[PDB]
């Protein structure tokens, strides 16, 4: 559904990248190269939050904790139980 | 994830306290007393906690 005045300035082009393959909307939401790298980034880090919260015993969205390794690990990657998990969703 | 860490600068950890080297070279082992040593009260007049 659009706005009174919205029909006017959905037009084509403008994009850095991607061309018309993405060059449309969803709902109000205007969907491009970059909206699809950002569903794909955010879905990710929100289950991998969730499955870390599964195996730390609580679901109370007080309690959750997602926490970075120990400092003897240095810059190295970590067991992903012991910290690899906020490295991931970090990136 | 608590933040519960000493930071240190490493120039710094490697500065030894400076007064270390005076002590070890102010200090001595023990001598181990023989059979009926002769003490410092009966080789001078000094005071009952060092005689």
């Amino acid at each position: 559904a659009l706005l009174s005045f919205e029909r006017k300035y959905r037009v084509r082009g403008g994009t850095l990248i991607g061309g018309d393959l993405f060059d449309f909307w969803v709902g109000p939401f205007y969907v491009g190269f970059f909206g699809v790298t950002t569903a794909f980034f955010a879905l990710l880090g929100t289950i991998l939050i969730f499955w870390g919260a599964s195996q730390q015993g609580t679901f109370n969205p007080w309690l959750i904790n997602i926490a970075p390794p120990d400092l003897s690990y240095g810059l190295g990657m970590a067991p992903l139980m012991e910290g690899g998990l906020w490295q991931i969703i970090t990136i | 994830g608590t933040g519960m860490s000493v930071p240190e600068f490493v120039s710094d950890l490697d500065t030894p306290d400076p007064t270390i080297e005076v002590f070890l070279a102010s200090t001595s082992d023990p001598v181990i007393p023989e059979e009926g040593a002769q003490t410092a009260g009966e080789a001078y007049e000094n005071v009952d906690p060092v005689l």
